[PDB]
């Protein structure tokens, strides 16, 4: 099942999230706050279990589903997976989406990156750290390039976390041979946040 | 209605992880509901392991 | 092949069989009984 990675919303604000690939109506959506335990909003598209507030509700059109969350608050904030019934008994869980209902304001992300060390090298191991931070939302993606093609190959990539500025950060690790890394010229880094991406180069 | 994981959080490669759940304020021999797991890898989205029922049919 | 008067269409025919026929019945439906109390002494099981 395919889920939007982020989701975004003030308070008072009503967020619509989707999930696709659904055939039947078995479709539910769960919520996970971070560091506990999932707990399931919805079940049978749009039917609501006890101890869940109206304004959360399922809905299905076609191959799509999707939930509905009016009035957001603080305690909104988290990660929301979806899930149906496929063919005889087999069930699925999309990659959920992750709605955050932090405070304000947006803000463009920074990169800084940082090529191999001499010490490394003589490990005969070659690391590239990109450190990106203070972007909102908090979901965004890392790309790697080295002269001009990309690449696809020892990408490392982790989960943002809310830094004390309440702006989200997050690193991802390079890990390749030295052969390719001197061969190689320039490796750039391109970091995609809602569209607009920022890009750092290292050359030794 | 309570579930309690418990087993060894510490296992080494390639051998036996075992774990057992310890049910409080229900019956396993409910036909209302399935029992099984479902694992959640750090960082990571939600997957289905599986689950069984006592509760059978004619064949 | 048995009959009472064959020829007569009144008449039940009775067949006999040389080979046994498989023959499945059963009850798709898993139940529960109730032992409803009517007392004093009494309990009807009622299905549930
Ligand atoms: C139709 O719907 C029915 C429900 O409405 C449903 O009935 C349920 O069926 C399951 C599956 O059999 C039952 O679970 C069993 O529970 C046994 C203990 O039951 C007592 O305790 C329960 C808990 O309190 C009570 O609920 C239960 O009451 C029931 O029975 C009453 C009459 O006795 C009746 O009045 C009630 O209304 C109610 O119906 C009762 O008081 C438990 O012992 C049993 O485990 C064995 O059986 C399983 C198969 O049935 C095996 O899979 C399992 O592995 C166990 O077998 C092993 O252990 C046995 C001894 O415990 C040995 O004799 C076996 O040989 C075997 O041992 C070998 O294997 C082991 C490994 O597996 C090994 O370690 C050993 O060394 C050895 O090698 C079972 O879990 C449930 O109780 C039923 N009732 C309900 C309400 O759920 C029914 O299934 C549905 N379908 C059909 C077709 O009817
Ligand atoms: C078990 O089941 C079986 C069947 O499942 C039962 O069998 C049934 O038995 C009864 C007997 O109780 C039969 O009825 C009797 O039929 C005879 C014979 O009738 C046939 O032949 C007649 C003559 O045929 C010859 O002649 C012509 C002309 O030359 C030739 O072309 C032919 O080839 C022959 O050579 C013919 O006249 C009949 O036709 C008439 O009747 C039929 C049937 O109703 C009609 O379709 C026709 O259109 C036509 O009208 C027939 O082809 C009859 O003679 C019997 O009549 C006696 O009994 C009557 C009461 O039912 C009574 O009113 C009559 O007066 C007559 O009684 C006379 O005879 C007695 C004896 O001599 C005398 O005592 C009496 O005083 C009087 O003189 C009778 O109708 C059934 O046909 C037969 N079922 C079938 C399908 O055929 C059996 O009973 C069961 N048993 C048990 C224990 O369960």
């Amino acid at each position: 099942l395919t889920q939007p990675p982020s989701a975004s919303g003030s308070p008072g604000q009503s967020i619509t999230i989707s999930c696709t690939g659904t055939s039947n109506n078995f479709v539910s959506w769960y919520q996970q706050h971070a560091g506990k335990a999932p707990k399931l909003v919805i079940y049978d598209v749009n039917k609501r279990p006890s101890g869940v507030p109206d304004r959360f509700s399922g809905s299905k059109s076609g191959n799509t589903a999707s939930l509905t969350v009016s009035g957001l608050q603080t305690d909104d904030e988290a990660v929301y997976y979806c899930g149906s019934l496929v063919g005889n008994w087999d069930v699925i869980f999309g990659g959920g989406t992750k709605l955050t209902v932090l405070g304000q304001p947006k803000a463009a992300p920074s990169v800084t990156l940082f090529p191999p060390s001499s010490e490394e090298l003589q490990a005969n191991k070659a690391t590239l750290v990109c450190l990106i931070s203070d972007f909102y939302p908090g979901a965004v993606t890392v790309a790697w390039k080295a002269d001009s093609s990309p690449v696809k190959a020892g990408v490392e990539t982790t989960t943002p976390s809310k830094q004390s500025n309440n702006k989200y950060a997050a690193s991802s690790y390079l890990s390749l041979t030295p052969e390719q890394w001197k061969s190689h010229r320039s490796y750039s880094c391109q970091v995609t946040h809602e569209g607009s991406t920022v890009e750092k180069t290292v050359a030794p | 209605p309570q579930l309690q994981e418990s087993g060894p959080t510490l296992v080494e490669a390639s051998e036996t992880l075992s774990l057992t759940c310890a049910v409080s304020g229900d019956s396993t021999a409910a036909c209302n509901s399935f029992w099984g797991w479902v694992r959640q890898p750090p960082g990571k989205g939600l997957e289905w392991v599986g689950s069984l029922s006592h509760c059978a049919s004619y064949w | 092949i048995r009959s009472e008067n064959i020829t007569n269409n009144a008449k039940n025919i009775l067949v006999q069989f040389n080979t046994p026929v498989q023959i499945n019945c059963t009850r798709p439906n898993n139940n529960t009984r109730k032992s409803i109390r009517i007392g004093p002494g009494q309990a009807f099981y009622a299905t549930g």
